[PDB]
Formats: C-alpha cells, structure tokens, sequence
RNA sequence: AUUGUACACGGCCGAAU
DNA sequence: ATTCGGCCGTGTACAAT
C-alpha cells in the first residue's frame, strides 16, 4: 500500500532567464545567473613561490581549456570550454600584480618545526592571518584569496607526522581554525591543495602512509573550484527555477556540532530564501542562546527565538513575513519544539509551516532488478513517512556516480505540519541542487540542512557572544 | 551598434545595386566549440538585448559566426529560431554555410 | 484495454518491421511519452559493433483514409502539444499502409504549426541507410543524454508483513525485568527466551502455563487478549515491548539456520561444522544458491552472510526490515578480531545486483519459516508464532536505462 | 582541504525498567 | 544493567558496474 513516484529533475536558472538541469551545461550556455559587472575575477594567492606561480599557471590554464577526463562519460566528467563563447563564467580568473604573498621557505621550517601538532596549526593560523590581513589592506585588493598550501605544509596540518603522542584524538584542523581565525576580513577565503592544479604532485594519505590521495580527474576539479571561487567573488551562479504560482517560502535547516571539548553540543542553523527578484540568499548562523547540554534538540525557548531571528532576516529582504516556512532538521521534532515553534509563527502571522526531519539512518530502502540502483528523485510514501532517493541512477549523466547502492532521505515530517509528504519530497529534491559548492546535481543531502553542518565546522572554534558574518561565502 | 554591418544586393550580371539592405551581425571565435557541436550541426544563444533591437530594425538582419581556427562560417536569420526557445538557434553545417554559393 | 490498443498499441509493430529488414537496431520505450518511442542506432553489417550514434523515433496511429488537405501531391497532419534529441515523426496509414516520417532537428522557419508530410520525399523506405543516418546524433562531446521514457519498473521493499497472532497473553511477575528472571527460568525446566518482562508484566506469545516460564510469571493471572490492545495502541512502552517480542520470536524461529550477537543488533547465518562452508538455497520465481557462511578460499576466514534484523510500524501494521551485513570469523563460531579490512573489502565491491539478491534471500528465508512442516513435531507441535508476506512489487513509474548503459 | 558518497571505527543522547 | 529509539566526529577508497 506504498504510493511510489519519480519526481522529474528541477529546472535550474542560469544566465538570461535559461533553463536547465544540470549546473555545468546550464553555466556553459547561458552564464552565472547573476553577471558580474566587469571580465576579470581579481584572485589573490597565498602560498610559496612554488605554489602561488603554480596555481597561477593553472588559472590561465582553465582559461586554454582542459579536455574532460573520461570521454565515455562526457556528461559526468565534461571538459571545461576555456575563453570561448562557452566560457562557464563569462569572465576571466587572473592573479593582478601586487595580489600574492609568498610564505617564504624559513616561515614553512617555522611550523614544521614545532613538536606538538596542536601548537602548529595555531602557530600557522597565525602566521596566515597575519599575510591575510596584508593582502586585504594593500592596494592590490583581491576578490577571492586562494591559499595553495605546500606539500610540506600539508602534511605537518593534517598528517601531522613529520607524530607526537595522540592526547584525547580531539586533534585541530587546520581548515576550520583557520577560516573562523579570519573570519573578520572582508574577502572570503580558498584551500587549495597542490594535486589539483598539478596532477604530478602527490600527497600521501595520513594513516594509510604508503599511498597518495585519489583526486578527480582535472576537469571535473577545474569545474568545481572555478565555480566555489566565482561564488565566494560575491554572485550567484544558479538558482532553482520558480514556479509562477508558488507560496512565498522560506527555509531553514537546523543542525548541530560538538563543542571543542567534545562533550556539549550547539545549534548551528542554515536559512535559504529567494530575495525580491533572480537571487538566491544563503544565510549561516548560530541561535543566539544559552542553553547548554548534550542533547541533539531545541527546547521550546530556544526554537522560538531561533525562527523569529530567521523571520526578521526574511523581512529584511522581502519587507513581508513569509507565506510558508519549512524547517528541516536532523533530528527527530520533540514536542516542546513543535509548539516552541507554533509560538514564534503565531506572533509573525506566518499562513503555514513544515516541520521536517532529514533522518539519513533509516534502513528501509528499495531495489530495482538490474546491475544499477533506482533512479534519483524515486518516492515512496509510507504511511506519511516520505523515503526520497536523492542519489541513484541519473539518467543525464548515464550511470550512477557511487560505490555501493545509494542509502535514501527518509523524511519524517511532524504532525505539525500543512504540506503533503509528496509536496516536501519534490521541495527537498530540489534543494540539493543549490549547494554550489560543487557542480554535480546528485547531492545527497538538501542546501538547508548541508548548509547548516558546513557552518557548524568554522563556528567550533568561534567563541559564544561574537558577531560573525551571516554570509555563507565564508564558510564554503 | 546592434548590427556589425550592412549588405547591400547587386545583380551579378548587370552590376546594378539592387539598393536593398541587410544588417549583419558578425560574432567571432578562435578555436572555440559552440554549445552541442555535432560534425553536422550546432547551437547558439542569441543576447536577449540583441534580440530586442533586431524586432525594432525596419531591415532583416542575419547573424554570422566566424571561425578563425577553420576560417568557418556560417549564416542564419535571426527571426528564424528553434520553435522552442526564443533565444537559440540550431545551425546545419551543411546548408548555413557562409560563401558565394549562398 | 484501451479503445486505441487494437490500432495504437500494434500500430508500432509493423513499423519495426521496416526498420527490422532495414538493420537499424529499435529499442522500446514509452507509448506516450514526451520525446521518443524507439530508438535507432546504425551498425555494421559485416561485424554488428556499436558506433556510438542514436536516434528517437515516434510513432502516432489515425484512421484508414485521408487526413485535411491532402491530393495526389501531399497530405497535411499536425502535431499536438506534447510530443535535447530531434526525433523523426514517422506516421502510418492503414488504407494502403504507407509510412510517412519527417525530421525534427529540420528548421522550416517556425516548426510550431502542422507538419504536411510530403507523399513523394517523406516514404520510410530502406533508403534509410544514409538518408536517416544523416540525423543521428551521437554521445560525444555535446552530451545528449537518454531520458527515461519506459513503461516503468517493479522494484523490491526490504517490509515483510508481519501477521501477530490473534492472542496474546499478558500477565504480572514478582520481577521487575528479565534479566532480573532469567536465572530463575534458567534452574527449571523446558527453558524458553521468548519472553518479554518490563514493568511487572509479563508478555510472550505462547501461553506461560504450558511451558517452563511458570516460575516467573503469576500462574494464577495468565489472560489472553486480542494483540490489537497491546501491540496497535499509541503507548509508546507498549511499543517498546512489542519490539522486544517480535526479535526474540524472530530469534528463537530460525534457530536451525541463524545466529543473534548480543553486543550488536545482527542476525547472522551460524556454521554446521567447525571451519567449513556452507550453502542456503532460496527463491528468486528460480531457484538460486548462495554461500551463506563461506570460509574463503585464500586463507581460513569464515564469512557469514549477516542482516540487522528491525520492526516498523506502518498504517497500523507491522512490517520487518532486512538490512544486508557481513559477520567475519576466525572458524565459524569465535568472532574475528580486526575484521575492519575484510568488511570494508566487500562492501566496496558489492551493487545493486548483490544487495537484491542478499535482501530476496532474508525475504526468502522469513517467509519460509512461518510454514509448517507436514509431519507433527517434525520442528515444533505449536505453529511458528510469526507469519510473514511478502508486499506487492513497487511499481515505479520510470525505468533505468539500464539497457543503453555498458553491458 | 575542488568535490562529495559508501564503508569502517569511536564518542554520546532521549523514554521505562 | 538492559531493551527500544536516535545523533556527531575522524579516516580510507574512488571517481563508477
Ligand atoms: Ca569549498
């Protein structure tokens, strides 16, 4: 008595009002969805001599074009087009004079040369801020800076041998330390490894010592990287396309991080919403409360005065509360959330609201008969409970880009809530299409709840009480 | 301007100027790949803007891709378009060929 | 049955006889459906290899006669809304059974109006061969992807119904849980595990008087009741309890073939033997054999086939979920230390084909259980308290294209 | 950390005995 | 102690049959 259905793949916007479905085809023809006023995205660089002339060559090696890695799969691993009218873009990735800083050879033997991993990477952080902060307020201002770390770098940050004693394994990253460190200057911010833009270098793995990393192939990573460098220079490269007659929504993921002593845990929270117009608002923030444990849910306080926050930055844009409000969470919704959250709505006048909850442990799942999975956006109703295939067999790319069978989104949705299953199903599909973190279309999880996680990362390290910048560039 | 330049027709045998006009449009690439490029045809996306100008010209106007890799050329009118999209156009690298034979 | 499938529905038939004497391959797909019909592919006639390049064709049956504006020059038909690929419209007359196809990639200035298919230039003839080729378009670079356009597929459910029986009995107890009973069950005789104790009470599908567990549980307030009032009821320790029920039923069935880890929640194929494979034999509508518990053939390892066996309760009934695994052990019976590297060697190469044919396997070996053998105490006089079902197949309305994929 | 999935391992939380 | 539910964190393998 399971209702199944294939939702159709969501029509994205690019450029001039086009449409497609898949980010890369749909960039390649009609452009970013939000042109940049000029042709030339200022990078800055930070690295050695080696690594910032070596990325530099490759920026103007994407310019040239790059032939697609695997021919047999030309929709799953596509060439980058380069300069030409197919340019993903429409502008040119150049490093202006006066934009690097170099990390000279006696500042890498610094923090290579420091016993304890975790003084390291704090020593590091340091010592990056510090050229950070020279790029920002020089004359040659970048619009991203992208950091391409040494190879002798790298491995004192995260393989951390070159090790000490492990005391507790709570071991610092580097990444996440490093972009909450900098989160007070104005330019956002990339890590760039050297086996991306030079398929010569080779990394080893941190425990499995005797073998190097595995990357994609460069296409597929010029791909990515151009399009997480386009989006932190300040626009949009796509939005999901909306349909005319469609209630004024908004959404906001819920997630939650352990604290940096292990033990406690915090509420980190995503709100995507569409402003007056072609824009698409990414929105990263931490509720602003103070209600400390261990359990992975809000109390009813701390859920009402997180959605009013989440309103008031709607009505910022938009000048009206929204028509509907779907909340995704990744936790189960407790009932002193339900009507914590029935509180703030009734106060705001908001018509409806979703309450759903993005469970990815479920076991139940599905098996077609063949060698490939399900295809992506496969539904089946049970009894509310909504199991969505986000990944699976895409048709556009011509196979199934995963190891083992793909584990469904069970969506269990709270008594509390207007829309059908089937109306949050084909909502959540869509929302995995607006990561822009990467250009593959077959996300898992939704950008709310993603979003959310991402966000969690860099905010470990940021102390309760400090402002930080709600834009999602900076956590990317 | 919106048009790049204007033919005017002559009679190849008399030699006389017919006096009628044509805008042309002319787009050039070097060793690019336009969008879906089979060995026999291929796409383009026309500007919005551009297509707003060429409804209000009182001539036709024809739009011509240049090549410089392969010295190609090729010709469609710009009214003429894919039923679907007001903005594309499906190019034949048989018959839009851009040469005296046209 | 459709009004249209006499004309419709066979109207496609014949047309693949043209294209079949012609050698062009014709791959089904959707009847009505937005964009194609079949599929045409070129080959060579000398070593039949793909060459990489397709074509969509669609295909609309009308009536015997002739359609408006037609003379001895040409007819006039049109095409209706709904139908990337340019597809050849190939139609069909029934009078005299004259094909007529025409192009879609072709650009007669707007398209948006009626095709008049030509009666002298538009004969789907097997002038085909480099007439029709001329439009096939190919995978390459431009990306022209195969959408899904079939009748769709049935796909399997890890759910079995579970059927509870129509009673069941409830009662106190002088202990508080079971493990606070289990030594007193364990000196007495006739010993049973399948049993729930949670808040003095004490539930179990068989009746407590007839076998061994009249220690523990108050002989004299054994009352049967419909399932109905214990396990479909919004108490969530209720629940609770029927959970616990369920497994342990579930653990004490089956015994013959599995094995219950206790510090995990897997089931797992036990070993006859000591350090030998083995073999289970299971239903499809074929008859399949699979190495359950398999010692390797590189060195002495034992793997077991292994599901985590959980309870749900959907639309008022309660169904069972099958979840593949593997349990690795030394010699079958002592688990073995350090088995990271082999579970994650075969999870890694494991697909879709695998995990089906694991889950067809656990659905197999359920459902069987249930049954009873002819002969009585042959496994127990009392039938097995559990009966499950499988469900009715998924019936997705899109299909993989597997077919056009590699192999 | 271009990108994510799958897997493995570990920690912890909620309800009642 | 159990039984049921769940969640977040760090690594390797792989680029998909
Ligand atoms: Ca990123």
């Amino acid at each position: 008595t399971f209702k199944a259905h294939v939702f159709d793949e969501p029509m994205l916007e690019f450029g001039d009002g086009g449409q497609h479905c898949d980010p890369r085809q749909g960039l390649r023809e009609h452009g970013p969805l939000q042109p940049r006023s000029g042709d030339v995205i200022r990078v800055g660089v930070i690295g050695t001599d080696d690594t910032v002339a070596g990325f530099t060559e490759f920026l103007a090696e994407t310019g040239r074009g790059i032939e697609s890695g695997n021919k047999q799969l030309i929709n799953l691993n596509p060439d980058f087009p380069g300069l030409g009218n197919q340019n993903p873009f429409r502008c040119k990735f150049e490093v202006p004079d006066g934009a690097t800083v170099t990390i000279s050879r006696r500042q890498v033997n610094d923090i290579t040369g420091i016993g304890r991993h975790d003084e390291a990477v704090r020593h590091a952080v340091e010592l990056i801020s510090s050229q950070l902060s020279a790029l920002v307020e020089g004359s040659a201002k970048p619009d991203v800076i992208v950091l391409a770390l040494p190879i002798p770098l790298i491995e004192k940050l995260v393989n951390a041998k070159s090790d000490d004693d492990v005391d507790g394994g709570d071991m610092l990253n580097f990444r996440d330390l490093l972009k909450a460190k900098t989160l007070h200057l104005p330019v956002p911010t990339q890590i760039v490894w050297p086996d991306t833009w030079d398929d010569a270098a080779k990394i080893p793995r941190k425990i499995k010592r005797d073998s190097n990393r595995q990357t994609q192939v460069k296409a597929t990573r010029a791909w990515n990287l151009l399009n997480a460098l386009f989006y932190k220079a300040g626009k949009v490269p796509w939005r999901l396309l909306p349909d005319q007659a469609e209630y004024r929504t908004s959404f906001l993921g819920i997630g939650f991080y352990r604290d940096l002593d292990g033990q406690q845990l915090w509420t980190s929270t995503a709100q995507m919403f569409d402003e007056r117009g072609r824009g698409l608002i990414l929105r990263g923030a931490r509720a602003q409360t103070e209600t400390r444990g261990r359990h992975p849910y809000l109390t009813a306080k701390d859920a009402e005065d997180l959605v009013v926050q989440s309103i008031a930055a709607y009505k910022a844009h938009h000048r009206h509360v929204p028509a509907r409000l779907v909340v995704l969470k990744t936790s189960r919704f407790r009932s002193e959330e339900a009507e914590g959250i029935d509180a703030a709505l009734g106060k705001s006048g908001i018509e409806m609201s979703d309450l759903v909850w993005v469970q990815e442990s479920s076991p139940i799942a599905i098996f077609r008969d063949g060698n490939y999975p399900v295809l992506r956006g496969t539904f089946v109703d049970l009894d509310g409970k909504g199991l969505l295939y986000t990944r699976g067999s895409v048709p556009f790319y011509g196979t199934f880009p995963g190891l083992r069978v793909p584990r469904p989104l069970l969506l269990v949705p709270h008594e509390n809530s207007d829309s059908t299953i089937l109306t949050l199903a084909k909502d959540v599909l869509a929302l995995t299409k607006v990561n822009w973190n990467t250009t593959q279309f077959d996300q898992k999880l939704p950008a709310p709840i993603k979003a959310a996680r991402e966000v969690g990362r860099i905010l470990k390290h940021v102390e309760f009480g400090t402002a930080v910048s709600s834009d999602f560039r900076r956590y990317t | 301007a919106g048009t790049d330049g204007i033919i005017e027709l002559r009679d190849p045998k008399s030699g006389a100027p017919l006096g009628k006009l044509l805008g042309v449009q002319v787009k050039s690439t070097e060793s690019g790949q336009y969008v879906r490029e089979n060995d026999n045809s291929f796409e383009y996306l026309l500007k919005p803007d551009d297509l707003k100008y060429w409804r209000t010209s009182n001539i036709p106007v024809i739009i011509v891709l240049w090549r410089k890799s392969d010295e190609t050329a090729y010709w469609k009118d710009v009214s003429d378009c894919v039923r679907g999209e007001e903005r594309r156009l499906k190019f034949d690298k048989g018959t839009d060929v851009f040469d005296p034979r046209s | 049955i459709t009004d249209s499938q006499v004309l419709g529905e066979l109207g496609e038939t014949a047309i693949k006889k043209i294209v079949l004497e012609t050698g062009f391959l014709y791959e089904q797909r959707g009847r009505l459906e937005a964009g194609t019909d079949g599929i045409i592919e070129l080959r060579d006639p000398k070593s039949g290899a793909p060459l990489g390049k397709l074509l969509g064709v669609q295909v609309k049956s009308t009536e015997s006669g002739q359609y408006v504006r037609e003379n001895d020059n040409s007819f006039e038909y049109l095409l209706k809304p709904d139908d990337n690929i340019p597809v050849i419209i190939v139609l069909w007359r029934k009078s005299d059974e004259t094909a007529y196809w025409k192009d879609v990639s072709d650009c007669v200035r707007g398209e948006e109006r009626r095709l008049k298919f030509d009666k002298g230039t538009d004969v789907f003839d097997p002038r085909s061969a480099d007439r029709i080729g001329a439009l096939t378009i190919d995978r390459r670079t431009p990306g022209v992807f195969l959408p899904p356009l079939n009748k769709g597929e049935d796909a399997i459910i890890n759910l079995l119904r579970i059927r509870l029986p129509d009673e069941i009995f409830i009662s106190t107890s002088p202990f508080g849980s079971g493990r606070d009973a289990v030594p007193e069950l364990v000196k007495h005789g006739n010993v049973r595990f399948d049993w729930v104790i949670r808040k003095r009470r004490f539930v179990s599908f068989f009746d407590p008087r007839e076998y061994g567990t009249r220690a523990i549980v108050d002989l004299d307030q054994v009352e049967a009741v419909d399932t109905k009032l214990i396990a479909f009821n919004d108490e969530q320790d209720d629940l609770n309890d029927t959970m616990d029920l369920l497994r342990r039923t579930v653990e004490r069935q089956t015994a013959t073939q599995l094995s219950f880890l206790r510090k995990d929640r897997l089931f797992h194929f036990k070993a006859v033997g000591v350090g030998k494979s083995r073999s289970y034999r299971y239903m499809s509508a074929k008859v399949v054999s699979a190495y359950s518990s398999k010692k390797k053939d590189g060195w002495g390892y034992v793997r077991h086939h292994a599901a985590r066996l959980r309870f749900e309760r959907l639309a008022d009934e309660w169904f069972l979920v099958i979840d593949p695994d593997f349990h690795f052990t030394t010699d079958g019976f002592q688990p073995h230390r350090y088995p990271e590297a082999l579970l994650a060697g075969k999870k890694r190469l494991e697909r879709n084909a695998a995990v089906r044919g694991q889950v067809t396997m656990w659905q197999h070996l359920l459902v069987e259980s249930g049954k009873h053998e002819v002969g009585l105490f042959d496994a127990d006089k009392p039938a097995p308290l559990l009966q499950f079902e499988r469900l009715p197949v998924i019936q997705l309305s899109q299909a993989v294209p597997e077919s056009s994929w590699n192999r």
